[PDB]
């Protein structure tokens, strides 16, 4: 029209064809043209407002996008009825894709504001309430995609439209990076679980059909795999020759190739130590001598038979270290041992832990992936023989960790033989007992399980267990951002938010200082002497830092029980690397006047985060660790503790044939430190060797 | 909570602010107040008696004569003027074109803070800084890495200039600047730029001249040389020419690393013309090809003014235009100005 080339600025040339829409519909864009095309002249990108609409309803496409460049307003809203809006938008949605990859083959637009933000704000009013599968879809463009969606639960976000693997390396790359912040990863193949068929055949397709350059992901993933639920849904769903792929699987070639390979990466001295330590005969700590022997032979026969003989004088709690190393010699490839492993379980009531419950949690533990599948129903109807005797107490601590480790999704249910039990009543010892007993089971998933046991503990209610119990519930689900909404409650006990912080919040970027540092600021007493236990989880991205730094104000305290939390907080999380402040921090902590395990506890602990299985040929010399720990020994004289410390720093010294890193790499967690490790914090005698298994 | 309705009887409500002069080992602590009266101040109370140390701004209660504790010193009007950052807007998108050069000091710069594994078993280490020189902007040029050194760490930029700072000089105040910016992070990085001392006009006011100005450079090598002195604090000096330090003063610093900027060549001008021109061009259609051919030549400085002007006297039309017969009358004033000074020489 002629008001939109008046050369007066006067408003508006907007929403002005809404008034009179008929009629201007008889001309075209021939009269707009010679207005914004010649320079010089009034309204330009106004008069842009008024053709946005032209062009729209015309369904013409790549017009309306350059058109709205400058407005970036109006696009939003525009002329309502929906019928109009959503058939040239379908028309738009098709249209400006042609427009788009017409090379063929990219150049890639070209996130920018002018086509990037066009559809995203139109998007708006596509997820409100009409139609479905807008251009994120057609135009296939990764960047819309993290726009695409809207919050839903992720679980049935796994699926998505096949394509080619070109395409499909660049979609699950820009995925993944949009799920690292996510509660949900891409990883999640290892905890969900799911255990659908879906997952294990599409994890073995990524390297169909080449099975050459399948080297990767493959070769490498059934070998450090430790767990059978990996080898053997995936059995089914891996069509390499037939029937002799088990070859590589089972894990009995597998560890066996990645443990001679240890060899050749070590090795640990074996004559030496160990012989000059028998010289000694044995200790007075009947604490850390059993575990030596376990991981080091592996698998030498000799060296086993000490043990077996020896422990048959039953003192104490000694035979824990050595019977999991009866095991764990046979078993360091497969399958093994697990024949007689089990024998001397029936064979020596119990009546406690540290008589019969060595060798029952032997075939448990040592078992890794097995199952296979008679050792699980050999182990329940092992501990169904022993009930009154075992009882309730301190053997149900170790058994969930024969089941839950290798299938968290077993249908298998050993929670309801258990918690018959549980009429002792004693409200102290269920504490570290019923803490990972009924956690410990199975990952579970199902929101159902949580409900049920619930109910039939409670019934009531144990006024202590339902701490713990709806921890359960915090570990059940991983990190699903349902934990910050649960630590609402804060009771007391304060024992909810402690483990609800570590455990529910699982990422790569940390962003839990501000509630980490929120909590021991504003919560009660005594509360931070459980405070840098969340240490163990959030702190493997940077343990550098953040670590050593608020633990050195917390090391020279002296308040027992903060220290012993201090050195344990770095801790496993804090081995994985060295540096110059750790060994410089050594010096004068030995050298404090103070009695009790928590002096020699910080010192010798932290001995052990100079390295993780490194060594001593190749790599680190053992002579700076033998002239370390011999010198702090001559004191007090004994003070039996002397020889529990330096034998301590070769639990892990000299054991080596394992290399973690992380544990894992793969992100898994071991359930058998975050077990074990809580016991500790009320120490009283016993509850330190079982920690001293790992 | 009740310590603060509790101790406000034993100190205030009313009181005072002194200065502290020295203390005693008796615990009697003498304090001076304006205008010249002394006292023995013992106090057992929220001391942090070590953390004072005189010239402090302490408090002292009206009854009578005592210091309860401490609040805070701003201090002065010499903090307010930097206030921090930089933050990275001087970007390496704004920089192309050397390569050699941009490599070797990208370690010098990075040396510290990463990678300490290998720094430490050293031991003697190079914790001197770098030092820069050169016109008119060789000395800016290596610049754009103290601004990429601001994404991490701290930096601080420091104008050298030539009159108006003078005071003893002693440098008093100046070792100030350099000492509380390092308070708040305790990385640093210290930038000094454009020394004029040999291109003087005159001494500024009663400093000297001529032998004090040079005393007072002596001092900036003292304090500079320097004890005692060993974390950072990162030395970098710079300026358009160097005839300055004498033999002793390279001798700390900088010992390893100076560099030297050559004119750029073609490739470095297409690439510091484009580079620059990646944010924002005028009228896009820009071609390097004739820009580079048609002066020959000249650095990299004036390109942008001569499109400075470009789009600036286009803005008569109030975005875009080019009139053929006004661009290159326009391009002839700049032309000149570079066409009047053309030999040397032969400069050769």
């Amino acid at each position: 029209m002629s008001m939109s080339g008046e050369v007066a600025k006067e408003w508006q040339e907007l929403d002005d064809a809404e008034k009179v829409q008929r009629e201007p519909l008889l001309t075209l864009v021939k009269e707009i043209v010679p207005y914004n095309m010649a320079h010089n002249a009034e309204h330009e990108a106004c008069d842009l407002l008024m053709e946005i609409e032209q062009v729209d309803m015309l369904e013409k496409d790549i017009d309306e996008n350059a058109y709205a460049k400058v407005c970036l307003y109006l696009t939003s809203c525009v002329n309502y009825v929906p019928e109009p809006e959503n058939s040239a938008l379908l028309r738009c949605a098709l249209g400006v894709f042609r427009k788009f990859s017409r090379f063929p083959e990219a150049l890639r637009l070209a996130l920018m504001l002018n086509d990037m933000e066009l559809v995203e704000d139109i998007f708006t009013s596509c997820k409100d309430v009409v139609v479905q599968k807008q251009m994120a879809f057609m135009l296939g463009r990764h960047g819309v995609f993290l726009e695409l969606s809207e919050d839903v639960e992720e679980y049935e976000d796994l699926t998505e439209i096949m394509s080619n693997v070109q395409l499909n390396s660049n979609f699950l790359a820009l995925a993944r990076e949009l799920d690292i912040m996510e509660p949900k990863v891409p990883d999640d193949i290892y905890k969900t679980h799911l255990e659908n068929n879906r997952f294990g055949g599409s994890g073995s397709q990524v390297d169909s059909a080449r099975m050459n350059l399948a080297s990767s992901f493959v070769n490498g993933f059934v070998n450090a795999a430790f767990g059978q639920d990996k080898l053997l849904t995936d059995d089914g769903n891996k069509w390499l020759y037939k029937n002799k792929d088990h070859g590589m699987l089972s894990a009995a070639a597998s560890l066996g190739m990645i443990l001679l390979w240890d060899v050749d990466g070590g090795l640990t001295q074996i004559d030496k130590y160990l012989y000059s330590s028998e010289d000694y005969i044995k200790s007075g700590a009947l604490l850390a001598c059993g575990i030596v022997n376990s991981g080091v032979r592996n698998e030498c026969d000799p060296a086993l038979a000490l043990l077996s003989d020896y422990v048959l004088h039953n003192s104490n709690t000694m035979r824990l270290g050595s019977i999991f190393g009866l095991g764990l010699a046979y078993a360091g490839s497969n399958r093994e041992d697990v024949l007689t492993l089990l024998l001397p379980v029936m064979g020596d009531s119990k009546s406690s832990m540290e008589v019969a419950g060595v060798t029952a949690l032997a075939c448990g533990m040592i078992a890794v992936g097995s199952c296979n599948g008679d050792v699980t129903s050999t182990i329940l109807q092992t501990i169904m023989e022993k009930s009154e005797t075992e009882l309730k107490d301190t053997y149900a601590r170790w058994l969930p960790l024969g089941l839950g480790l290798n299938h968290l999704g077993k249908g298998e249910a050993i929670e309801a033989i258990l918690a018959a039990l549980e009429v002792v009543s004693e409200p102290f010892r269920s504490f570290a007992n019923t803490l990972v007993d009924v956690c410990a089971y199975a990952g579970s998933g199902n929101v159902l399980k949580v409900q049920q046991l619930l109910h039939i503990c409670s019934e009531h209610f144990d006024s202590k267990e339902k701490e713990e119990d709806k921890d359960k519930k915090e570990k059940k689900d991983k990190d699903k951002k349902e934990a910050p909404a649960d630590m609402g409650a804060h009771q007391g006990v304060a024992v909810l938010g402690i483990a609800l912080i570590a455990m529910g919040e699982e990422i790569g970027a940390e962003m839990a200082l501000r509630t980490f540092g929120h909590l021991l600021r504003y919560g009660e007493p005594t509360l931070r002497r459980a405070v840098p236990l969340a240490l163990a989880l959030i702190s493997v991205s940077n343990p550098r830092l953040n670590i050593l730094d608020t633990l050195s104000k917390f090391s020279h305290d002296a308040d027992p029980e903060v220290s012993y939390n201090s050195i344990f907080a770095m801790g496993m999380v804090g081995s994985g690397t060295n540096n110059a402040r750790l060994a410089a921090m050594l010096r004068q902590l030995a050298q404090y006047h103070a009695k009790d395990p928590n002096n020699l506890f910080m010192v010798r602990l932290a001995q052990g985060l100079t390295h993780l299985g490194k060594g001593t040929l190749t790599l680190c010399p053992y002579h700076s660790d033998r002239q370390l720990m011999s010198q702090v020994a001559v004191a007090g004289l004994l003070t039996v503790l002397v020889s529990f410390l330096d034998v301590r720093n070769i639990i892990l010294g000299k054991s080596h044939y394992v290399l973690y890193g992380l544990v894992a790499a793969m992100q898994p967690r071991m359930l058998v430190t975050f077990d074990e490790e809580l016991r500790p914090l009320p120490v009283s005698v016993r509850v330190g060797q079982a920690v001293d298994v790992v | 909570e009740e310590e603060r309705s509790k101790v406000d009887d034993l100190r205030g409500t009313p009181m005072s602010v002194g200065t502290l002069e020295e203390i005693i080992d008796d615990n009697h602590a003498i304090v001076s107040t304006s205008v010249g009266s002394e006292h023995y101040v013992s106090i057992l109370s929220f001391v942090d008696k070590d953390l004072l140390e005189p010239g402090c701004s302490v408090l002292l209660n009206h009854k009578v004569h005592a210091v309860i504790g401490v609040l805070m010193d701003d201090t002065d009007p010499l903090v307010t003027v930097m206030k921090v950052e930089k933050a990275p807007q001087e970007t390496y998108a704004d920089i192309g074109g050397l390569d050699n050069q941009i490599q070797e000091i990208k370690e010098s710069v990075e040396l510290p803070l990463t990678h300490p594994e290998y720094y430490e078993e050293m031991g003697i280490k190079p914790p001197k800084g770098v030092i820069l020189y050169g016109p008119p902007g060789t000395g800016k040029t290596l610049l754009a890495k103290a601004v990429a050194n601001q994404t991490s760490a701290t930096f601080l930029r420091v104008v050298g200039s030539e009159l108006i700072q003078k005071y003893l000089g002693d440098g008093p105040k100046l070792v100030r600047e350099l000492f509380r910016v390092a308070e708040e992070h305790a990385p640093s990085i210290v930038f000094i730029d454009e020394i004029d001392a040999i291109g003087t006009k005159r001494y500024d006011s009663n400093s000297g001249g001529e032998r004090e100005i040079q005393r007072t450079m002596l001092e900036l090598l003292n304090q500079l040389d320097g004890f005692d002195s060993r974390g950072d604090v990162k030395v970098i000096m710079a300026t358009n020419r160097i005839e300055t330090l004498d033999p002793a003063l390279i001798r700390p610093g900088r010992i390893d690393r100076k560099i030297e900027f050559p004119l750029p060549d073609e490739k470095t001008k297409k690439r510091i013309f484009q580079i620059h021109t990646s944010r924002m061009t005028l009228a896009d259609d820009v071609t390097l090809d004739d820009l580079i051919m048609a002066k020959d030549d000249l650095s990299g400085a004036d390109i942008k003014a001569i499109c400075t002007e470009a789009g600036l006297m286009a803005l008569r039309e109030r975005r875009m235009k080019v009139t053929n017969e006004d661009f290159k009358k326009s391009k002839e004033n700049v032309l000149y100005k570079k066409q009047e000074g053309t030999p040397e020489g032969l400069y050769l």
